[PDB]
């Protein structure tokens, strides 16, 4: 692909998302998603192989269906309020369709089947956009319509996401499928605290993006896409295995690492609202996530898997990958708990 | 909510149920997406024309503009699916496992 | 009665949808969407929008003409399926019409029906406005404001159509 | 919960009313920790690219420390402003609704009866 | 009423002519008479087989440009506004971007039919 | 909006089409202009929590104008009663209601 | 809630102006020059009162003045006017362009026998001012009392008491 | 589901066991139909009757579990004259677990189901008495 065309298509993806965040009119919000899907698909088809074609097609079919439901919600909201403002919806049926449309876009359970497959079928760089940047626009809308969202619907999707994400990640050896099911589980935490304190939804999203972007950057550095491919990293870049250990432990929510902050703050807000059974269930179910992160540390950093002879040839060359912001991201993804009160800037 | 809104909203539901129940052809499902856009256009045009919401009269046109982009985008993917398997069957799109 | 022309057109509008929603050969599905587009133009045209009705019909006539060419190239088989050749297609076709019949039967008998929303069967004419406009078409004045009021809409749609051409070439390049 | 606060300063990093609050001291412990995180980023940058960790590129290490401290200073000003605003609203609301926050009648433990539970 | 009666008359006349065509003449139908025409020899395959479209890319582009006529046709009414400076700017901007799309596809060999 | 770039920059990107009582071409009014204006002015600056209960009268009239649910029910009863009387020969329609 | 108040059929009784649309369009320019004050009075009432029930009396003076306008044409300009509006009535669009010769004959009769000067181009579209003793409506929308605003929060902005007070944090 | 639950909780404990058994059997049966739908949708049956057979297998397992819970938890609260006692639900929950074992033809699943379904039923009853909220309305 022409480098200029890649840059233009990349900026169109951002423009679609930015239109959704600055739009106060529902029509412009819908235009943002349509522009975002129009530009994302060519980046999925970049390598032009059958798996990338299937991933793009499954992604297009799911996103297109969600945008239809979102437009139905907008029009129904128009019939019952006579205005297009991006605020609380004025009809229960409009809220359900918009909530479900935003759930399909996010890949929440039970609308999750595409996330594991689309991520596997596209390169690591495209997958990073799929699991970090594509979550900003739908989360922007949920942040503004949460007063009208049915509590049972949103909490049901959150609980199913935490369960399916944890279970699905146990039976996986592909890193892109592991990161895909991890993403679904984390969506549950963002939307579970949404009815109670939307600020903590932003905190978990920001921390999830930083940690997720760190993992893909380190997988991109070594061109590793499988557990066993990542198991050779200790024999090429020993430092990279320590950074993967610290980040994976952070993603598992273990203190004193950064990734414990979003769980800690989400439990606080839910317990203030006398929600005790759900935070306890969510925290315990999250141990499923920590298990298949621990399984990656074992085969990556804490043990030394068998190597191959040709690995000795890789010792004579440096890492030429850009690895942009990796030294900064890995630090922010591991040592930020002492700065937790800085979550107030998000308010 | 006149009796016309019933049929228009039923048309959307029929096209939605049609899109969620694939038979074999990817092209058959693409028609259901274009059918759903038609229902939304008609439903939006009716509400706007009936309430004399003058400035909203351009919204249905802007709704067709982005329906064509999606329709063209869906056709472009259908070309590449056909070039890889010789048909537009959706059962061939199963190399990626959940 | 001609007082129910809008309702009668909306019944055909649904029947056309059941035509392509049952998913026969896309050749016949394309025909169904043309019928719905034609009657959909009629329905919109009877609420005071002639440009909108004629425009959507115009856009979907060209839309299904490209789909027709793509059906003979990539969505064709030896025995294209009709609404009678397949039990799955026939089953979904008969089901759609039966639900349309029951909804039409109940609304015209009870003058009401409650499915998610509450619908009224008095006739679509009871909600029309009793005042006349001036020397212009309100729908035409609203659509013409896209260039004086909709500066932001023109830019995003204009950019979207531009990128749309760039994207389809990228997707179909194959190398 | 403070998204729609009456303060008509929308999409501003630091509203002008935030200039009434003391700035963070340059020796603030929170600002020192942020600066330390910059130093760790400098060392990790050297290690992933296989350079002498402590010595290589002192020019680049200083820019890591400065960049972190610079951004950290403004995030601390906004952090302290948001907490100052939180207390301002809380005290104003309590003043505007005295009936909801009455002064409880004071009692002494010589007057209040507390059940005694033997440990035997 | 007039338009509907005009349409009914045109398609009623068309239908009655077809009906006369099939019921007036003397018919002698047999298998060879109704076989498909392929210049005298039996067709080698089914006419329902795939037929490659070499102008598929131009056909997709027609969908995008056919939507510019919807955006451009309101121009005669748009010229009646009091905001002529804004209207003329966005009219030319919209047409120019339509032209840049044509230029991009033309230069990138997008309008050339596949071999 | 999540980020309010419009309000700070002073640029009106999409606010001009959000409500039907805003400025329209040639000052063409919407059918429910008065009802929308009243509901918007009643519920200005008081938040949706309060407006949901303190401006309930204006919002119910606004919804009545938009969808005409109560008017159509009232017309249905009158029309249904008239047929019952006529079906049992108990009411003669006047001339101006027939021709 | 409440009973819609309507005028009686006797309050709506008035002598109608039974002349076709071609008659009105032929005399429109002179009609708008002579009957301006009762016309503009009634048209101010509708836009201020926003209720047709509050402007019935003004609406009758529009009819009364229009009749007197045509009676004066019927006394002096009966024949030229008939030819003028017959020629406007012939066209499907009731165009003025096709009846200039007949318009001139109608314009000169009124000018001599009545002193009526045709308004120039743009005159009848002017926004004019009208003097009226009818009081300005105070609550034309019948609005209720607007809810009291939330108690505004104002004062000096002091530092957060003991910092963030987030669990164990001292700052 | 809100309708059935309100019907179940309106009947006082240990009374009208015929009605409470109807309520619980409805809840279990509905759960077995929701499982059958996804199973049929995601694991396509080889034939129509093979899929109707699967639907009847899951729907009967869930209906039997629901029926035995309400019956066993209602007579227990009737014999003991102790309505507001989680022990009644513990007995009912374990009985439902045993029925799951019989349908699965596994002693191990019978023991595990009895232990965890027994605890869950007891916890459900405690939450009804104390006022525990699973989906709590936002308050602060
Ligand atoms: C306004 C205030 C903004 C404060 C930040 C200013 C510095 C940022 C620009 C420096 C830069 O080029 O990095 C951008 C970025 C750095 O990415 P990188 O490749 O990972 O940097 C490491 C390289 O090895 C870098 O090594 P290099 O050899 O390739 O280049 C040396 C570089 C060295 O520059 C550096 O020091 C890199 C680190 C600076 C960026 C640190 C991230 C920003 C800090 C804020 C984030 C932390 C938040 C606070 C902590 C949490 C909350 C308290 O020095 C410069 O290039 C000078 C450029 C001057 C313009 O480069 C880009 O590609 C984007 C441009
Ligand atoms: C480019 C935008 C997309 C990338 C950012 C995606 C992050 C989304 C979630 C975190 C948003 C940051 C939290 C809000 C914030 O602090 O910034 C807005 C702050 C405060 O804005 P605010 O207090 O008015 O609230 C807006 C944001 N919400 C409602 C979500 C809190 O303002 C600015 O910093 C903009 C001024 C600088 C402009 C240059
Ligand atoms: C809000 C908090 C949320 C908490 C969430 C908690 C999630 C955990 C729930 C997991 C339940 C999974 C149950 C699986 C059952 C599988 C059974 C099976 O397949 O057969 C296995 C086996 C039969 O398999 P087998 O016949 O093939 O042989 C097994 C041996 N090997 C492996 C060699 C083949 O049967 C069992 O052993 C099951 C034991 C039944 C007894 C269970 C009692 C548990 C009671 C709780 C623990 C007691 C301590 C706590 C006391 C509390 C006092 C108040
Ligand atoms: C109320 C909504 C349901 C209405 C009934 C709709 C079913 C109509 C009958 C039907 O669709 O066909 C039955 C279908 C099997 O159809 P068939 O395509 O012939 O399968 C074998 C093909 N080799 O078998 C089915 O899947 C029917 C499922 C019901
Ligand atoms: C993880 C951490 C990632 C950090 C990434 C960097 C984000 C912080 C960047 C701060 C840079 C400060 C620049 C210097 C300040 C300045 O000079 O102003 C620049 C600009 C204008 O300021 P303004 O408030 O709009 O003007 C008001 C005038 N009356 O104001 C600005 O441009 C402000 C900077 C843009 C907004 C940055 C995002 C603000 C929200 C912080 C997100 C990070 C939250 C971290 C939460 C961690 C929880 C432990
Ligand atoms: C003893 C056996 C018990 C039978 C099951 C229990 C029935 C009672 C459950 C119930 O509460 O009723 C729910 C519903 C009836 O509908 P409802 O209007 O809610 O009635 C009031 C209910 N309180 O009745 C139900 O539908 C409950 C069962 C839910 C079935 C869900 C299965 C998925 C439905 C989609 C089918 C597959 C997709 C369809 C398209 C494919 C082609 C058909
Ligand atoms: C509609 C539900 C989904 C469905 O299609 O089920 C089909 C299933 C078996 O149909 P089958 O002929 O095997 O289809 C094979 C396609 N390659 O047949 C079935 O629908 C089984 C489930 C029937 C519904 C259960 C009874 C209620
Ligand atoms: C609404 C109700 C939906 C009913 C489901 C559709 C009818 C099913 C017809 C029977 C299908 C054949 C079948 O196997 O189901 C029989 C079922 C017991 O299942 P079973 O035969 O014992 O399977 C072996 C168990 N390991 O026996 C049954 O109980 C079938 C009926 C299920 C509903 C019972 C509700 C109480
Ligand atoms: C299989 C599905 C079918 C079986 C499950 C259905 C039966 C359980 C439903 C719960 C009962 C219920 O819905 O009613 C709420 C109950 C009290 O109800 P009520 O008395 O009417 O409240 C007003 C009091 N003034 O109050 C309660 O229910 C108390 C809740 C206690 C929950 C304890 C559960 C501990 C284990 C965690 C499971 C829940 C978290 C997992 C995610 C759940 C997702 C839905
Ligand atoms: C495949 C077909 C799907 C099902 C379509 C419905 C068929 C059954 C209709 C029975 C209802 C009924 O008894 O009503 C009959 C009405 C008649 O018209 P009306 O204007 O309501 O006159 C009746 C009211 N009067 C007396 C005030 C004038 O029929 C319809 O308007 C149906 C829509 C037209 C048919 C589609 C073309
Ligand atoms: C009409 C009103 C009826 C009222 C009935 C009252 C309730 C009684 C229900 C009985 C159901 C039944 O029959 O249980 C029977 C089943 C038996 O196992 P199975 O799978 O059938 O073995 C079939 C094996 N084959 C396939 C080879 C034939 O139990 C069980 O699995 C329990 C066995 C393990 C003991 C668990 C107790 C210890 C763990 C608990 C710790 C707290």
């Amino acid at each position: 692909m022409n480098p200029i065309i890649f840059i233009i298509i990349l900026l169109t993806i951002m423009l679609g998302t930015i239109i959704v965040m600055i739009s106060s009119h529902w029509l412009l919000v819908w235009i943002g998603f349509e522009m975002n899907m129009l530009a994302i698909i060519p980046i999925m088809m970049k390598n032009h192989n059958p798996r990338a074609t299937e991933a793009s097609t499954k992604y297009f079919l799911t996103q297109s269906t969600a945008s239809m439901l979102l437009m139905m919600a907008v029009i129904i909201n128009l019939m019952f309020s006579g205005q297009w403002t991006v605020m609380k919806l004025f009809n229960p049926m409009a809220s359900m369709l918009m909530t479900m449309a935003l759930a399909m876009k996010l890949g929440m359970a039970p609308f999750h089947f595409w996330v594991p497959e689309v991520t596997q079928g596209i390169p690591l760089s495209s997958g990073l956009i799929l699991l970090t940047w594509q979550k900003l626009a739908p989360m922007s809308v949920l942040y503004q319509i949460f007063p009208s969202i049915n509590l049972n619907l949103i909490l049901t999707l959150s609980v199913l996401s935490i369960l399916i994400g944890g279970w699905g990640g146990l039976n996986q050896t592909q890193l892109r499928k592991i990161m895909a099911y991890s993403s679904i589980a984390h969506m549950g935490w963002m939307t579970a605290v949404l009815p109670y304190n939307p600020t903590m939804t932003l905190l978990n999203l920001i921390i999830y993006i930083i940690m997720t972007s760190t993992m893909f950057t380190m997988f991109m550095a070594n061109s590793t896409t499988t557990t066993l491919s990542l198991s050779h990293t200790w024999n090429k870049t020993p430092i990279m295995t320590v950074l993967i250990l610290a980040t994976l432990l952070s993603m598992g929510g273990l203190p004193p690492l950064s990734g414990f902050m979003p769980k800690w703050m989400i439990i606080q807000e839910m317990t203030k609202n006398n929600s005790i059974i759900l935070p306890t269930f969510m925290a315990i179910t999250a141990l499923l996530n920590l298990y298949f992160y621990m399984r990656l540390t074992y085969s990556t950093t804490l043990t030394m898997f068998p190597s191959t002879n040709n690995m000795k040839m890789k010792w004579q060359f440096p890492l030429m990958k850009k690895m942009t912001f990796l030294p900064t991201m890995v630090v922010l993804s591991t040592m930020m708990l002492p700065l937790t009160p800085m979550l107030s800037v998000l308010e | 909510m006149s009796m016309v809104y019933m049929n228009i909203m039923m048309a959307f539901t029929v096209s939605l149920v049609g899109l969620l129940m694939y038979r074999s052809h990817l092209m058959s499902s693409l028609l259901c997406l274009e059918g759903m856009m038609l229902s939304l256009f008609v439903m939006a045009a009716l509400t706007i024309l009936n309430s004399h919401f003058t400035l909203a009269s351009m919204m249905p046109i802007i709704l067709l503009v982005f329906a064509a982009c999606e329709a063209a985008l869906g056709l472009s993917l259908l070309v590449m699916v056909s070039n890889t398997y010789g048909t537009d069957y959706v059962q061939n799109l199963n190399l990626l496992q959940c | 009665m001609m007082l129910y022309i809008v309702f009668i057109l909306s019944v055909i509008f649904v029947m056309g949808f059941v035509g392509f929603s049952s998913k026969p050969s896309p050749i016949y599905g394309g025909l169904g969407l043309i019928v719905s587009g034609g009657v959909g133009c009629g329905i919109v045209l009877n609420f005071g929008g002639s440009f909108l009705g004629l425009m959507v019909f115009l856009i979907y006539l060209g839309g299904m003409m490209v789909v027709f060419g793509y059906t003979t190239a990539m969505a064709t088989e030896q025995y294209p399926e009709i609404w009678l050749s397949n039990k799955a297609v026939l089953g979904a076709f008969v089901t759609g019409l039966l639900m349309e019949f029951f909804m039409v039967y109940y609304v015209l008998k009870d003058k009401e029906v409650e499915v998610v929303f509450e619908f009224n069967g008095l006739g679509d004419w009871v909600i029309y406005d009793t005042g006349d406009s001036g020397f212009f078409s309100e729908e035409a004045m609203g659509i013409a404001a896209l260039y004086s009021y909709g500066t932001w809409l023109v830019i995003v749609t204009g950019w979207s159509l531009l990128i749309g051409v760039v994207v389809i070439m990228e997707i179909t390049r194959g190398n | 919960m403070m998204t729609g606060r009456q303060g008509r300063a929308t999409f501003q990093f630091l509203p002008d009313e935030a200039r009434s609050l003391p700035p963070p001291k340059l020796t603030d412990p929170r600002l020192a920790f942020v600066g330390f995180l910059g130093y760790c980023s400098g060392l990790i940058d050297n290690a992933i690219r296989r350079r002498p960790v402590l010595l290589a590129g002192l020019h680049r290490q200083l820019l890591y420390i400065t960049s972190f401290v610079f951004v950290g200073y403004y995030l601390l000003k906004r952090q302290d402003y948001m907490y100052a605003v939180r207390d301002h609203d809380m005290f104003s609301y309590i003043k505007s609704h005295p009936e909801d926050f009455p002064e409880k009648d004071k009692k002494t433990y010589g007057e209040v009866f507390e059940e005694f539970h033997p440990v035997r | 009423m007039n338009l509907m009666l005009a349409l009914l008359t045109n398609f009623t006349l068309a239908t009655l002519l077809v009906i006369i065509a099939f019921w007036l003449p003397q018919l002698n139908v047999y298998s060879e008479k109704t076989s498909p025409y392929e210049c005298g020899f039996d067709p080698m395959g089914s006419a329902r087989l795939p037929f490659s479209m070499k102008f598929f890319l131009v056909a997709i582009t027609f969908l995008l440009f056919d939507l510019e006529i919807a955006l451009l046709l309101p121009l005669p009414w748009a010229s009646q506004t009091a905001n002529l400076n804004t209207m003329l700017t966005m009219a030319l901007f919209l047409i120019i971007l339509l032209a840049v799309s044509l230029a991009y596809e033309w230069t990138q060999k997008g309008l050339e039919w596949t071999e | 909006p999540f980020f309010d770039v419009q309000k700070r920059l002073g640029v009106d990107l999409d606010r001009w089409m959000t409500i039907q009582s805003a400025e329209q071409p040639h000052k063409i009014p919407s059918r429910c202009h008065a009802f929308e204006k009243e509901w918007i002015e009643c519920a200005h600056g008081i938040g949706s929590i309060r407006a949901e209960k303190e401006c309930k009268i204006e919002f119910e009239d606004f919804r009545e104008c938009l969808l005409r649910q109560k008017t159509m029910k009232r017309l249905h009863a009158i029309r249904r009663q008239r047929e019952k009387l006529i079906k049992e020969g108990k009411y003669t329609p006047p001339p101006h209601h027939s021709g | 809630p409440g009973i819609v108040e309507l005028p009686s059929l006797e309050d709506l009784k008035v002598q109608e102006v039974k002349v076709s649309s071609s008659v009105l369009k032929a005399a429109a320019h002179h009609y708008g020059a002579q009957c301006d004050k009762p016309n503009k009075e009634f048209m101010l009432c509708r836009w201020e009162e926003k209720d047709p029930r509050r402007c019935l009396e003004e609406g009758k003076l529009v009819n009364q003045c229009a009749l007197e306008f045509f009676r004066q044409i019927k006394r002096h300009c009966a024949e030229p006017f008939t030819e003028y509006w017959t020629c406007i009535d012939y066209s499907g669009l009731q165009l003025f362009r096709r009846c200039r010769k007949q318009q001139a004959q109608f314009d000169e009769c009124v000018l001599d026998k009545l002193g009526w000067v045709r308004p120039d181009l743009g005159d009848l579209s002017k926004v004019t001012k009208v003097k009226t003793d009818r009081p300005l409506p105070e609550n034309p929308y019948h609005s209720r009392a607007r809810p009291e605003p939330n108690p505004e929060v104002e004062g000096d902005l002091k530092p957060a008491r003991h910092g963030s007070r987030l669990f164990f944090w001292t700052m | 589901a809100k309708t059935v639950l309100r019907q179940y909780w309106d009947i006082p404990e240990g009374t009208e066991c015929h009605r409470k058994t109807y309520a619980t059997t409805s809840i279990g049966g509905a759960a077995g139909l929701v499982v059958s739908a996804y199973s049929v949708a995601l694991k396509t049956p080889t034939s129509f009757l093979e899929g109707v057979a699967r639907t009847g297998r899951y729907t009967f397992t869930a209906a039997a579990i629901g029926a035995i819970f309400g019956l066993t938890s209602c007579i227990s609260a009737q014999v003991r004259e102790k309505p507001d006692d989680p022990l009644n639900y513990l007995i009912g929950g374990c009985a439902g677990g045993l029925i799951l074992g019989a349908r699965t033809r596994s002693y191990g699943i019978g023991a595990a189901a009895c232990a965890y379904m027994g605890l869950t039923a007891a916890l459900v009853k405690m939450g009804q008495l104390e006022g525990w909220q699973v989906f709590a309305e936002p308050k602060v």
